[PDB]
């Protein structure tokens, strides 16, 4: 039943008695489910050290991974170029998922195209799909460029992208001078960040490899900024702001901040802003090139040093206090520009907040996961705040990265109880938060299910989730936040201290029980 | 170091004041010396603050309603006068209690007459009478009402005692009028005195003729502990562990009935001498109840106090006292083994109200730290007499220090830590000096007794050795 | 045009009565006047309104909620000779704070622009015991520019006159307020005229006029009116007409020169005996 | 007892059995407390409509007010002027309170001075205190100006500030030309905002009244902006940013953003930035004056129109969509500058967020309180979002303001069930959230006690508090937020929706109970 004045959606609704009785009849009569005693028994078992040991011996099964496949990254990279239509050569099912995945995180339109390779294209090759595909796309959506990536079906069968595109032009499906950069982005190699790296390097080559002759390093007096896989519009924004504030000429290669945040004014803009082709072609002329997330820009770096002859600085992601400092000192040295009073004040304000909140943050334990660079940037900042990262997981991390993180951890007294894990998933993390409980965990939305499991064991065992990362689907507009620079550090610090105070408030709200500590001032 | 350099520092600082202020302030700054038993030859205290020098002092209202009366759980305290005093002091002091706020406990709430212009021009005694009736209706479980006078009430001469007596008799309730007008006295100190007198005059004698209370040879009363962060509770567990029975706690988690039962105890244990000596002295001359000061800050002081207290009773209590000390020995020893090495040799400067400036020194020394400077907002000279023995030689002493003075003293002395109030906290942090709120404990657990010593040590270390203190200066600026 | 004056002096010395009679004279001369009563007792306008006014600013404001909800029309009334009358108002004796009420009342008149453009005079009639800042409200900056102290040959009245002169100095030195003179409201003491004149000279001012004690004032008062209205031909009526002119043409405005208690005792002994 | 490895502060600590036993014996032996049955009975009673009626019949008792006294506002206003020292004539207990009240909200240093009038000064007057006070402050803290306000004591006894200051100068305690503006700020009249208004008008009069002869309206081609009592740093910044983005010359009169946000760099700065003396003296030459919060800048308006001859626009506070638009269009009309593409895009992005989050915000009932202008702005924005403000409480509001709020409520179908209360306190609001439950309440930290009470009745009755307003003492760095402009609207919107989503996640976290609706994607 429903009262027209107070309509109930599924949640309140199915708690009504009649629905409850019905769900009970369904269970006992036809589901043949295990006794509740048995379920509680197995649940308890899944929270023990014994289970954890078995869990960590997995060799073939992956549960709740914390990573996606390459093409997802390729698509985000492409969207960062002016009037560019991401194009994924392979099966359509792929594109449907890439688009809805990004739709749910940015809550914005995401334009991507597929050449729909079906059964016979798999068997006979997909050269026709490419020919008709490139022509339909160009005619229908009028892009200025089409960045081609691949689905795994097309990688297994070795569809030759270069060849297919060349013939597409040669036979007149698309003008010979229409830009069609490409990249092999296999699902079974690396992760989404790898695809970003491969797609970028593919676009950089297409506009730079064959025209190095007239290039002179430092002739345009700019600095190139390669952002890498980034899902916080604020990160692009703060970096632009900081350089402009330093009066440093720069060129951000792959800038999707405009397409992912177009205005709702009664008009749908499929394309917005983006890195211009001219900017890519003139890139070799910059003084140097800075990689914001080095740990997944390995291929791009090799190309940038080998072909552009740029001396890419060894910088860590500008996150936290020290690394943002190093990043600014490096830009200042490369561009010749001094660090302005504006930025020095901003840094002083970050330090002020750190001192104002240090007593609530000290000794707090955190479990966390995400991409390599991000995760490492967080660990560093947490340490600087006097916090204890205890479980650091990166599903798509590697041995070298791990070693580097273990180095950062040993350099601080606060890293004593921290363990880094690579190749592990969220079902592994789940065991860790049960057997060696941290105060909070920082990660994406998939972590919400871990918080649900911990609370089931008891309120005292519940590990709250602080949302920072990708993807974030159950909160709105957090993708507008910032994690880079002093601004991002101020935002992250605010989120951590207030999460701690929120939980404290929840725990001391019991009247005549725990409320003696429900202070008005904290 | 060397009083020679300290005295010079004092003179240098005073150079900025106009003659009048210079001469006055000079009498409130001194270089300690262990032998002087009479501090009136070294520093003068409890005098008016010089105008416009930004002192840290509060008013008599804060002293009455803020520290003495507001703590009492089951009574309704009315801030009589303009909205304001009451709003600023609402839940600002962490005097902890157990109760159901809004029904049987009201500590955290702000009741006020919210005086408007017509209340000042035409008097508010009728408003006070009506206000008392509304309180009785909406809060039937209140066990008494107090009316704390704000500035205007003192000027216009409202007859609050008359209203208190009349309504008191009509409703069969204890209604305590307190004349704590802000402008009276020179600090929070006179408010303590006015508050104590009101207790004596309107509450303490209630059961003088009653003998239904079953007393024992071990009944004590803890007075002068406002249960900041639970300080009183962690003190109470120790006293009861050595066999004593605490019949009352004065104003921390205190109720009106335990105040009324205080005249039946065998010994009054006073923690805050400054705010409660008045009523302690009255209960001795009227009821013959002796009183003694104690100190539960740090293990050396706590153990010294447990033994001195135990000595006032028989052997069974003294035996239990040693048992209590043996129990906690491993615990506080573990605290020092871990935190003393991190704190050893660090220097501290303090500036607080009227008790802690002197009382927390032992706990600091228990962690190997040294108190290089101390001072009080509103202490009397009997407080300073007790201070010279606690401080080391050639240490700095300041009474009702000004913002300018405190800042300039810190710049030269360069202490490793500063312990003061919320009005000083953010100045020194900017200067890059670790700071710890020594009033509100910076919202941290109790510091009294053995359990508090561990939190005290963890807090001092957490703040002093935090990594942020190294980042103050941007790398690109030598 | 537009002159604001404040009347001060010993308690019950006759300032409310003299003012109203002086004002009735002024209106007879065709001058526009407003009288602002600054005494808890709203009795500074009875002889002009022919009744004890009840619409006092403070009481009216207490009813309307706040002074901000009040309106000139409700408290400002015109009486004899077209004279405008307003009363500060206050509490009954022994409670409240009448000083604050005056501060509030004056500001309300200021903000409601009562001090209209075509008034010739405004007289603040202040109580006799200026026991606080509130009752000095009339002589703060941009208010009364001239003060008149009413007194008599009585020792205690002259002491109150000198005492008040002392209080005026703070305001006169910080502003433009000046003492216009002493009005002797005779009480039949010995050598009364010499006494007031000597004190005036010592203060550095002048004895503006000497109002004689005449029971006609009381008979007029009983009938709720000034002597000028009650009996125009009365000899006393002409005394007020002469006071009015002395006021209108007065140009002597100085800063009181307070004397010590000893100087005052010495003055009484010299001009007080015989 | 304590385990040196895991030390417990009061909250966990007093839950140990020995402490529970002790407190139990303390209660039963000497507290003579009412039985638990009686307490619960009275508690329930305080939640009914019967109690609510008695509650609303109060005439003399105020419980838990939502306002402060005038001087608090005069101090904040003075801090907005360059090297100015707030000076409060009267008792020192006041100043101690104003400072710590602000210290706790901004978590910054707050400099304010008192002339400490005691017993004998209340009797003989406070002129000496003023003479010695002004001399001591000037010599000791070397300010370039001293803004004088009052405590209730000095107001009752009618201390003449103007006469005391003039004599202090005449007698050499301070130089004749040293700026000492002043204002009478009655603690028994209005509220803190009235103090801000009086202090400002007093400062404008001091630098402008006697020198209008040479002034010409519009000659300096700027627009004056008077913020009014504001405790969000982001509000000062967003206004400067929007005007500069329009290339509009402006003069912010009273700007404390710098003193309330100095950097922690090893140096303490008592003074920073702030509105200069020259700016105030030149203010009359502006083209016009805009008042950001008209409902508490009444006196200022009267002065600015009468003396400066500026035609102060009838504008509401720039909160929400419509009022920010109106603000911009007016500023554009006064300055001649067109609204830039920049701001047009920002507006479109807010609209985007509103459309993306409208289904979660629709129909949500809110109880809210605060200062007049703020509260009205929130009401207006709430309505545009499709929310239902049900209890609107403004303790320091007046009849006219209430009439204006009712008009804004009647102009919207979403204001059908809303009621506006003036002269009511948080104990009145407590009754309203029991008898006519809202989903959430929006207000300052004082509302935490209300959330505490509601939960005590039961989880299904809990009304979560959303911290927006002044003061906020139990969360860190929220004073850096923004509530004005599109930016402010974006922040408020994100906070409301995510608060809603947070509570939804909390109610459906129960495994095999309510978790059927614990969706990953919201
Ligand atoms: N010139 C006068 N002759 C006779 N009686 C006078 C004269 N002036 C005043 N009085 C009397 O003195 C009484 C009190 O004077 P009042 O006007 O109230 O002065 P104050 O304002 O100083 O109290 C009046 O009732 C009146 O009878
Ligand atoms: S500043 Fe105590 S004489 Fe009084 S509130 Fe603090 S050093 Fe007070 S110990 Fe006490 S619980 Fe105190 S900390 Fe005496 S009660 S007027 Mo501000
Ligand atoms: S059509 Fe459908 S969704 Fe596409 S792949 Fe094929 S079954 Fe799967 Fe899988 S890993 Fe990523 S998403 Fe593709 S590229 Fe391969
Ligand atoms: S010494 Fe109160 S804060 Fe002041 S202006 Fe009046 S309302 Fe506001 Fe002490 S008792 Fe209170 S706090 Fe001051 S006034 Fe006096
Ligand atoms: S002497 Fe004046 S300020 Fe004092 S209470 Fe009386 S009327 Fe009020
Ligand atoms: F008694 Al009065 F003026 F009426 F002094
Ligand atoms: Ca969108
Ligand atoms: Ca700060
Ligand atoms: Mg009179």
């Amino acid at each position: 039943s429903q009262q027209v004045d107070k309509i109930k959606a599924s949640y309140p609704l199915f708690l009504d008695q009649d629905y409850k009785d019905m769900l009970a009849k369904k269970r006992d009569g036809f589901e043949e489910k295990y006794p509740q005693d048995k379920i509680d028994e197995v649940f308890q078992w899944t929270t023990t050290k014994e289970y954890q040991e078995l869990n960590f011996q997995r060799e073939a099964l992956t549960v709740n991974p914390a990573k996606a496949c390459q093409p997802l990254g390729a698509v985000l990279c492409a969207l960062g170029f002016e009037k560019t239509m991401p194009y994924v050569h392979g099966s359509q099912g792929c594109v449907a998922y890439f688009r809805s995945y990004f739709n749910r995180h940015f809550r914005e339109p995401v334009s991507c195209v597929s050449d729909s390779m079906t059964e016979d294209a798999a068997v006979f090759g997909g050269q026709q799909n490419m020919k008709d595909g490139l022509q339909n796309c160009k005619a229908t959506y009028k892009p200025d460029m089409i960045a081609v990536s691949t689905t795994c079906m097309a990688e297994v069968i070795g569809d030759d992208l270069n060849a297919f595109i060349n013939n597409s032009k040669k036979e007149g499906f698309i003008p010979d001078e229409f830009p069609v950069p490409f990249a092999h982005t296999p699902s079974f190699v690396g992760s989404h960040v790898t695809g970003w790296d491969n797609m970028f390097e593919g676009i950089a080559r297409y506009f730079t490899l064959k025209s190095m002759d007239d290039k002179v390093v430092g002739s345009n007096k700019k600095i190139n900024i390669v952002p890498g896989f980034e899902t916080y519009l604020g990160n692009f924004r703060v970096i632009k702001r900081m350089l402009s504030e330093m009066g440093v000429g720069y060129s951000l290669l792959s800038d999707p901040e405009e397409v992912l945040d177009t205005p709702a004014d009664g008009q749908f803009r499929m394309y917005a802003g983006g890195t211009t082709q001219e900017e890519m072609k003139d890139a070799p002329n910059a003084l140097n090139t800075v990689l914001l997330q080095p740990w997944h820009l390995e291929k791009t770096k090799k190309f940038v040093e080998g072909t552009w002859k740029h001396e890419v600085p060894k910088l860590n992601i500008p996150m936290g206090l020290d690394w943002t400092d190093e990043f600014l000192m490096k830009v200042s040295e490369i561009s010749g520009q001094p660090i302005p009073a504006s930025l020095t004040k901003e840094r002083g304000r970050l330090v002020d907040m750190m001192t104002d909140s240090h007593t609530w943050l000290h000794g707090k334990r955190f479990a966390l996961w995400g991409d390599p660079d991000f995760v490492m940037g967080l660990v560093k900042f947490l340490l600087e705040l006097g916090c204890e990262p205890v479980h650091i997981l990166c599903h798509n991390g590697n041995k070298r990265w791990k070693k580097a993180v273990d180095a950062i951890l040993a350099a601080s007294p606060y890293g004593k109880n921290a363990t880094v894990y690579i190749g592990k998933d969220l079902w592994h993390l789940r065991s860790l938060v049960f057997t060696d409980k941290p105060d909070f965990m920082i990660g994406n939305s998939y972590g919400k299910f871990i918080q649900r499991d911990t609370l089931h064991k008891g309120k005292e065992f519940e590990v709250p989730l602080i949302r920072i990362g990708f993807p974030i689907f159950d909160r709105h507009h957090l993708h507008r936040s910032t994690t880079l620079g002093y601004e991002g550090a101020m935002q992250i610090l605010t989120t951590l201290v207030n999460s701690i105070l929120e939980r404290l408030d929840e725990e001391t709200r019991g009247m005549q029980a725990t409320d003696y500590n429900h202070d008005l001032v904290r | 170091m060397s009083r020679e350099e300290v005295e010079s520092l004092i003179q240098e600082v005073l150079e900025v004041y106009p003659e009048k202020a210079r001469k006055d302030r000079n009498k409130h700054l001194a270089v300690n010396d262990p032998a002087v038993t009479q501090s009136k030859k070294c520093i003068i205290s409890n005098k008016k603050s010089q105008p416009g020098l930004m002192t840290i002092r509060g008013c008599a209202y804060a002293g009455s309603k803020g520290v003495v009366w507001g703590p009492i759980k089951d009574m309704i305290h009315i801030s009589h006068g303009p909205v304001g005093c009451g709003q600023y002091s609402r839940a600002g002091r962490r005097n902890y209690y157990i109760g159901t706020t809004g029904v049987n406990a009201f500590v955290t709430m702000n009741f006020t007459s919210d005086f408007q212009e017509k209340d000042i021009v035409f008097g508010g005694d009728k408003k006070l009478a009506k206000l008392i009736d509304e309180v009785e209706t909406l809060f039937p479980l209140n066990k008494g009402i107090s009316v704390q006078s704000e500035c205007p009430i003192g000027l216009i001469g409202d007859d609050i005692e008359s209203v208190s007596k009349v309504k008191g008799a009509e409703l069969s309730k204890t209604i305590v009028p307190v004349r704590c007008e802000g402008f009276r006295g020179v600090s929070q100190s006179l408010g303590h005195h006015i508050a104590n007198d009101a207790v004596r005059d309107w509450v303490l004698g209630k059961r003088d003729e009653d003998t239904t209370f079953a007393s024992t040879p071990y009944d004590v009363a803890i007075i002068g502990d406002y249960n900041i962060g639970g300080d009183a509770w962690s003190s109470r567990i120790l006293l009861e562990e050595m066999g004593l029975r605490c019949v009352a706690q004065w104003s921390g988690d205190g109720s009106i009935s335990e105040i009324e039962l205080t005249p039946k105890v065998k010994l009054n244990l006073v923690h805050c001498y400054r705010s409660m000596n008045y009523i302690s002295r009255h209960m001795e001359e009227k009821y013959g109840i002796p009183w003694m000061e104690y100190n539960f800050f740090g293990p050396t002081k706590t153990i010294e106090s447990l033994r001195a207290i135990a000595a006032k009773f028989d052997e069974s209590i003294q035996k239990k006292c040693e048992e209590v000390i043996a129990k906690y020995k491993p615990e506080w020893e573990a605290v020092v083994a871990k935190y003393r090495p991190r704190l050893e040799g660090k220097r501290v400067m303090l500036y607080i109200g009227g008790l802690r400036p002197r009382h927390v020194i032992g706990a600091y020394e228990d962690l190997g730290m040294e108190v290089v400077g101390t001072g009080y907002e509103f202490a009397h000279n009997d407080d300073y007499d007790r201070t010279m023995k606690e401080m080391g030689d050639s240490t700095l002493l300041y009474d009702d220090v000004t913002g300018y003075e405190f800042e300039e003293f810190v710049k030269r002395i360069k202490p490793d830590l500063i312990g003061s109030g919320i009005k000083e906290k953010f100045i020194f942090q900017k200067m890059g000096i670790p700071f710890r709120e020594m009033h509100s404990w910076d919202y941290s657990g109790p510091y009294h007794g053995f359990d508090g010593f561990a939190i005290f040590a963890r807090d001092m270390d957490m703040t002093l050795n935090n990594p942020c203190w190294k980042k103050l200066q941007a790398p690109w600026e030598a | 045009a537009m002159r604001q004056c404040a009347i001060y002096g010993k308690g019950g010395i006759g300032k409310s009565t003299t003012t109203q009679n002086l004002v009735a004279a002024l209106a007879e001369m065709g001058k526009k006047v407003m009288i602002v009563g600054c005494d808890p007792k709203a009795d500074s306008t009875r002889l002009i309104l022919h009744s004890k006014a009840q619409n006092t600013i403070m009481e009216m404001a207490a009813e309307a909620g706040t002074v901000e909800d009040l309106e000139l029309e409700d408290v400002l009334k015109a009486g004899y000779g077209g004279v405008k009358c307003v009363e500060s108002g206050g509490p009954e004796p022994g409670v409240g704070c009448a000083g604050r009420g005056v501060i509030t009342a004056i500001n309300f008149l200021e903000e409601e622009g009562a001090y209209e453009d075509d008034l010739d005079f405004v007289f603040y009639d202040v109580l006799g015991d200026v026991v606080c800042g509130g009752f000095a409200m009339p002589i703060r900056e941009n208010k009364a520019q001239e003060i008149y102290i009413v007194c008599s040959g009585e020792m205690m009245a002259m002491y109150a006159a000198n005492n008040i002169s002392k209080g005026i100095v703070k305001y006169a030195n910080s502003g433009s307020v000046r003492l216009g003179g002493l009005i002797c409201n005779s009480r039949n003491t010995d050598r009364e005229d010499e006494l007031i004149i000597a004190l005036a000279n010592k203060l550095g001012t002048q004895m503006i006029h000497f109002v004689p004690r005449d029971n006609v004032v009381q008979r007029a008062e009983i009938r709720r009116m000034t002597v000028i209205e009650y009996d125009p031909k009365a000899k006393q009526a002409d005394e007020y007409r002469a006071l009015a002119r002395k006021v209108v043409d007065n140009k002597l405005l100085v800063i009181p020169n307070p004397i010590t208690m000893d100087e005052l005792e010495e003055l009484l002994m010299e001009f007080g005996i015989m």
